[PDB]
């Protein structure tokens, strides 16, 4: 049959449909239904017995300068300030995992960090145009400390709603007029937390 | 600085500290800044933005009446009244069903601090290994389950942060592992005198008091102090004065412990190791604890790494008294604003060196104890327990409002040994009685032929006089016609002689003024000496050798140092005991030195008989002080029979007296429970003009007058 | 006499009962109780003893139910210390459930059934909020026999009727009776009772109240 | 909206489990008692 | 504990949390029974959905259309079935 709107809404929910028999309900079976959903199945990522569903944004925005990194860089619940190189990706239909390596840290997290060990970073599928993530580049980010997911040493840091993620350009782009300022402030940046750090 | 404008408070104030780093909030009793009390001024040129625990937008920062958290659930009982939020002395009686035994507090109103008095109350029937863990109010409890290797849960509600233990797995004792939990807010603060009687009870053993240890063995303290952003000032200006009184009390005890000093700005140093020879020394320690200077950031994990480091050996084999050693460290932190990590991890190493958290037959907990200390409103009490140690009927998480309780607990603490001679010493029992907080107030009726018997009271200075008013008696009475009590007792004291001033008359009859209070004060000196007792304990005297170590000073500051320190020209905090339904308590009130004085002053034009006083000045004398009213906070008025009692200024854990109450401008107090006149002022007389009378006639009670 | 606060309890609760101890002139009296708390297959989980020395006849106990715990009928079973042989009973249930949020009652316009009715059996249905109030939903009705310790049904008998404002109006014919079973003779029904199961479901379909008028 | 609004939470399926005592002299043999419960949240 | 003539056939229950191995002493004259059950989650997940086969499709036709395709699973139809849908906002 045929359904009809009437108003626009933002962030629509799912909705189910339940057979069962007139005499029991618990021998019933409920599936759900969504115009751009796997029936209709909220985007939940897991590891065969934990999940978090990242029903969220990829990013905040990206405008953002010197004193806005300042800002929200020196945040009560950042927890790490890393730079990496994406080598690997495994492309997938319930996630994607991104292996990075370490060349310093700029902060230090409660983790075990050091230069060569591989780390992993997974996020929802909306992020695979919003980011356009590409390979052999650098970059550099933090986020929440609630990134921690896995067993040890093999963690990764999830890339949430309080991730935040930016384009570190290498030698031959920082050259470019269009992010000269842009480098020229990460590298100012970096010296100024790795001999000063955050107030308090 | 940051921008000053849109920055105040509605019903507060706002002052620029730390040279226009920060602003506080500050309201007097029953008001509390919402929804925080201090912005920094960050480097963007605006201060910190307003942040709730939901982070939402702020339209005016105002300071919201003081509630009382709502019970969150009461199981297997019922509490009575039930209401959406709870006042201030608001009483709820807890009853139990039929079958459950009461354990704690049923009768319990919550005091300006935020908590119930009392122990929480608990409906239990007693039929599994281990009993009901309480339900906290606020706090509610997941799993009814008792018996032996269950766990139950505890969490807060909005706006409430836990302190305790998350989840408590009972014992193969019959106990529960870690504390009692409690829902929080920042508001809340620990007074000085609790703090103290919960650190004497986790770290002695009551008897006096003793600090045990293994036979053979000894113990270590590691004090780690942190240089935050925050005050650091002054070479820790009373952290040091802390440090030494602990280091001087816990030697005496009967037992030389070791000691070892951590401070961290941007990384550790190492001041005194358990290794050196010389470390069971008091001297040298506090010697080397009075050598701390400055040389940023908060990197706890890297500090508390090298204290590890300190207790880590280099042999192979354990050494010799590895497992006979009881380590306490002891943190002041002002901020812990993580940056490195977290230092729970190295707790758990420290505890897996002395072999703590591996078995459950020895479990050994008792041989490490961590003690952290909140300073200041940016405190996060979750991260702070559970950086901190956690025990049953023992707390190891503090908090207070400003640095000068810091040296308050430890100021009690020194005090505690000390001999019941001196005044102003007032211990914060667990189980104590009304007079238990007020010892100090004594009570005095008069009765007289076909006229009604006048109550009024005073306080007891020596044991041998007590001040009081001088218009609640008359020539005319006799000996026989006054009665003392003291300390709820029914038993009387005889009187011997009550001495009035000499230029005191209660009879200006010709100057159209009924009523004068000119040197209104009677000394009452008692028939026999007094025996201090629990609630019978002396207070202070200004200008006196009592008074100048009881304000921490050396002994050749003045008097007039003492009126300036106590009585300084501005606004002076202080409280007055009032009696209520045969209960006492405190209500606090500020006295106007400076130019809210002359104002204040005017006040008493509205008192019966000074409406027709030509001169407002000539009937206000200088000896007055003005007190009470709404400006510039609100005030309750002394109540009918409440006239004549002892104002007495706080200070350091000490009680001084600074006058007696003479009068008011209205009789308008019985409306406080029930409207109060904003001219509504109360008057008292001071003792600073009488001082020379003082010493002539209190020459022989050994008081160390100056 | 035992008296538990419910009928039906949930694994994770407590069971509350008071026992009251009369003697002979349903009075108060002290004696000596022993009390038994057994599980649905026949074994006590729990015993006790206690006192009525100066209580009136009250004795309040209670009981923690375990969260991993067998499912049906449990059993209090209290007798006096002198009297062993003198058990007193009450079965209570433990199931997995949550609260309907109305009453529905099927009533007959007569109270009985008559074999040579020559309209059919009418029964009406009140679904009435447990606040006194009125429904607006619908109802599935099927009937059946109550045989000799077994049940049969009869799927033709069952019907859907919309509950008109807390009102309903079913009407059994007799010729679908006469086919459930398969009996030349009717006559062979008298000693034998019918039972009405009906289950009303909200517009909302949230709730889920079966109601059955055995007997 | 929704932060200064309280909300139902009490929803037990049997209380009041309480007793009591009738002590006020018989009028007639009837005691008056007057006493003051707080109905649960539930509807 | 004791077991004795009077106070026996009570279910006596010690709960443990961890597996490991169990020392039992029986001391006395008589006899007695003693069972050691684990109560616990297997994964052995299956499909729950047994007694139907419901499956739902959204199409937008030349205001976006639903279809519902449901089947019974089992040797003999089904009796009145109730179906339940809740739509968007
Ligand atoms: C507990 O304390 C509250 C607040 O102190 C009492 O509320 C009383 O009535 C209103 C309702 O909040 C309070 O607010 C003020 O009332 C004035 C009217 O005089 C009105 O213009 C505003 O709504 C204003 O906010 C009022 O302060 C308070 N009454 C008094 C005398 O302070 C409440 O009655 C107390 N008791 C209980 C059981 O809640
Ligand atoms: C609790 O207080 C009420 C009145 O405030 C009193 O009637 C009752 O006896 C008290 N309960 C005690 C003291 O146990
Ligand atoms: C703090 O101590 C340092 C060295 O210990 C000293 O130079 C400085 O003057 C002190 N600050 C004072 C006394 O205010
Ligand atoms: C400490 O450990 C040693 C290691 O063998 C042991 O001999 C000694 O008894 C222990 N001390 C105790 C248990 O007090």
């Amino acid at each position: 049959f045929k359904v009809h709107q009437y108003f626009n809404v933002e962030l629509i929910q799912p909705g189910a449909v339940k057979v069962y028999a007139y005499y029991n309900l618990e021998e019933s079976c409920t599936r759900f239904y969504h115009p751009e959903k796997e029936d209709g199945k909220l985007n939940k990522l897991c590891r065969d017995e934990l999940c978090r569903c990242a029903e969220e944004n990829c990013f905040i925005q990206k405008k953002v300068t010197l004193e806005e990194r300042l800002d929200k860089a020196c945040e009560p619940g950042v927890d790490y300030v890393y730079k990496t190189r994406l080598v690997k990706v495994q492309l997938s239909n319930d996630f994607d995992e991104y292996i990075m390596a370490i060349e310093q840290t700029i902060k230090s997290g409660s983790d075990e960090v050091q230069v060569g060990q591989q780390r992993t970073f997974i996020s929802p599928i909306k992020c695979r145009e919003a980011l356009k993530l590409e390979e052999k580049k650098h970059y550099l980010m933090w986020g929440l400390s609630s990134d921690f997911w896995g067993e040890k040493p093999n963690l990764s840091y999830i890339i949430g709603k309080d991730t935040w993620v930016e384009h570190w350009p290498e030698e031959d782009e920082c050259q470019d007029e269009e992010n000269q300022k842009q480098c020229q402030d990460l590298g100012a940046f970096t010296e100024s937390m790795v001999v000063f750090g955050c107030p308090n | 600085s940051c921008s000053l404008e849109g920055v105040e408070i509605k019903g507060g104030s706002f002052r620029l500290l730390q040279e226009g780093q920060a602003l506080e909030y500050v309201c007097p009793s029953g008001f509390y800044p919402y929804p925080v009390q201090t912005r920094t001024c960050r480097s963007t040129g605006s201060w910190s933005t307003l942040k709730t625990q939901d982070q939402k937008t702020v339209r005016k920062a105002e300071c919201r009446a003081i509630h009382c958290p709502r019970p969150h659930d009461f199981e297997n009982g019922e509490y009575w009244p039930r209401s959406p939020y709870y006042n201030v002395s608001d009483e709820i009686s807890f009853h139990c069903y039929d079958g459950y035994t009461l354990r704690g507090s049923a009768n319990r109103t919550c005091q300006v601090n935020g908590r119930w008095s009392g122990q929480t109350a608990i409906c239990d029937n007693g039929a599994g290994y281990c009993s009901n863990p309480g339900i906290p109010i606020g706090t509610r409890k997941v799993g009814s389950q008792y018996r032996l290797e269950d766990s139950v849960t505890y969490h807060c509600s909005r706006g409430l942060t836990l302190r305790g233990s998350q989840r408590r797995t009972c014992q193969e004792g019959g106990s529960w592992s870690g504390t009692e939990p409690s829902c929080q807010d920042s508001f809340m603060y620990d007074t000085p005198q609790e703090v103290a009687e919960a650190f004497l009870s986790s770290l002695t053993e009551t008897i006096k008091r003793k600090i045990v240890l293994d036979p053979s063995g000894s113990m270590n303290i590691y004090l780690v102090l942190d240089g935050s952003d925050s005050i650091g000032a002054s070479n820790f200006t009373g952290a040091k004065k802390c440090l030494v009184n602990l280091i001087e009390k816990v030697a005496s005890y009967g037992v030389k412990p070791r000691y070892g000093l951590v401070t961290y700005a941007t990384y550790p140093k190492i001041w005194v190791k358990v290794s050196e020879a010389d470390s069971s020394n008091a001297d040298w320690v506090t010697k080397q604890l009075n050598e701390i200077n400055y040389e940023s950031g908060t990197n706890t994990k890297k500090a508390l790494q090298a204290v590890y480091s300190m207790m880590s050996w280099p042999d192979d084999v354990p050494p010799e008294g590895w497992n006979r050693t009881r380590h306490v460290i002891i943190l002041m932190t002002d901020g812990l604003h993580n940056m490195g990590g977290d230092p729970i991890t190295v707790i758990d190493e420290i505890r897996d060196l002395l072999y703590i958290g591996k078995d459950r037959k020895n479990p050994r907990e008792d041989y490490l104890d961590v003690y952290v200390f909140g300073v200041g409103p940016l405190v996060n009490q979750v991260n702070i327990n559970a950086l901190a140690s956690k025990k049953d009927n023992e707390q190891h998480v503090f908090k207070v409002k400003d640095m000068e309780n810091l040296e308050d607990v430890f100021y009690q603490m020194i005090d505690e040994s000390q001999s019941l001679s001196l005044c102003g010493m007032v211990w914060e029992h667990r189980k104590g009685t009304d007079y238990h907080k007020q010892p100090w107030q004594a009570k005095i009726s008069v009765i007289r032929p076909s006229k009604g018997h006048e109550s009024c009271m005073g306080a007891v200075v020596s044991e041998y006089f007590v001040l009081t008013a001088a218009h609640c008696f008359t020539v005319d009475d006799k000996e026989h016609s006054i009665k003392v009590s003291v300390g709820g007792e029914k038993r009387d004291l005889e009187i011997e002689v009550v001495l009035f001033h000499p230029n005191y008359n209660i009879n200006k009859k010709e100057a159209g003024i009924p009523e004068f209070y000119d040197y209104d004060v009677a000394l009452i000196k008692l028939k026999n000496k007094l025996k201090y007792g629990q609630t019978i304990r002396p207070i202070c005297l200004p200008c006196t050798e009592g008074t100048t170590r009881a304000l921490r000073l050396p002994p050749t500051t003045t008097c007039q140092q003492q009126k300036e320190e106590l009585l300084p020209a501005q606004d002076i905090k202080a409280l007055f005991v009032s009696e209520e339904e045969k209960k006492l308590t405190r209500k606090e009130v500020y006295i106007k030195n400076g130019d809210k004085k002359g104002s204040c002053e005017r006040d008493a034009q509205y008192a019966p008989g000074y409406d027709k006083v030509k001169d407002i000045s000539e009937v206000v004398t200088p000896r007055f002080l003005c007190t009470g009213g709404v400006s510039p906070y609100a005030d309750p008025n002394t109540c009918r029979g409440d006239s004549g009692g002892p104002l007495i200024v706080h200070k350091r854990s000490r009680f001084i007296q600074v006058g007696v109450i003479s009068w008011g401008v209205v009789d308008v107090c019985k409306n406080q429970k029930r409207q109060v006149p904003a001219h509504a002022r109360d008057f008292h007389i001071n003792l600073f003009q009488v001082l020379p009378w003082l010493k002539e006639k209190l020459q022989d009670e050994d008081l160390g007058f100056l | 006499f035992i008296q538990t606060d419910k009928t039906i309890y949930t694994p994770g609760s407590t069971v509350l009962y008071r026992i009251f101890t009369v003697n002979h002139k349903l009075l108060p009296v002290g004696r000596t109780v022993m009390v038994n708390i057994e599980n649905p297959e026949g074994i006590p989980v729990k015993q006790d003893s206690l006192s009525s020395q100066n209580q009136l006849g009250v004795l309040p106990l209670s009981w923690d139910i375990p969260e991993l715990v067998n499912m049906g009928q449990w059993k209090i079973r209290a007798y006096y210390e002198n009297s062993p042989q003198q058990v007193f009973s009450t079965e209570f249930e433990v199931k997995e459930y949550v609260l309907p949020s109305f009453e529905v009652i099927v009533e007959p316009t007569e109270k009985f059934y008559y074999i040579y009715n020559e309209k059919g059996l009418e029964v009406t249905i009140t679904a009435r909020f447990l606040y006194g109030k009125k429904v607006e939903g619908t109802a599935f009705v099927i009937f059946g026999i109550q045989d000799g310790e077994q049940r049969i049904s009869l799927p033709e008998s069952l019907k859907r009727i919309p509950i008109e404002d807390g009102s309903g109006e079913v009407v059994l014919s007799r010729k679908v009776l006469l086919d459930g079973v398969q009996n030349p003779r009717a006559e062979d029904l008298v000693g034998k009772s019918l039972y009405v199961s009906a289950t009303v479901i909200l517009h909302s379909g949230s709730d889920m109240v079966q109601a059955e008028r055995s007997g | 909206a929704e932060e200064n609004i309280v909300s139902r939470s009490e929803f037990p399926e049997s209380w009041l489990w309480n007793v009591e005592d009738l002590k006020e002299p018989p009028k007639n043999g009837i005691s008056t008692k007057l006493m003051n419960i707080f109905l649960k949240d539930s509807i | 504990h004791r077991i004795h003539w009077e106070s026996a056939s009570l279910l006596r229950s010690e709960e443990t949390k961890e597996n490991e191995g169990f020392t039992v002493t029986a001391e006395g004259k008589g006899q007695g029974t003693l069972s050691v059950v684990t109560m616990y989650h297997a994964k052995a997940k299956d499909q729950t959905c047994n007694k139907f086969d419901l499956k739902v499709t959204i199409k937008p036709a030349p205001t976006m259309i639903l279809e519902i395709c449901t089947r019974y699973r089992g040797d003999q139809d089904a009796t009145m079935s109730i179906l339940d849908i809740s739509m968007m906002t």
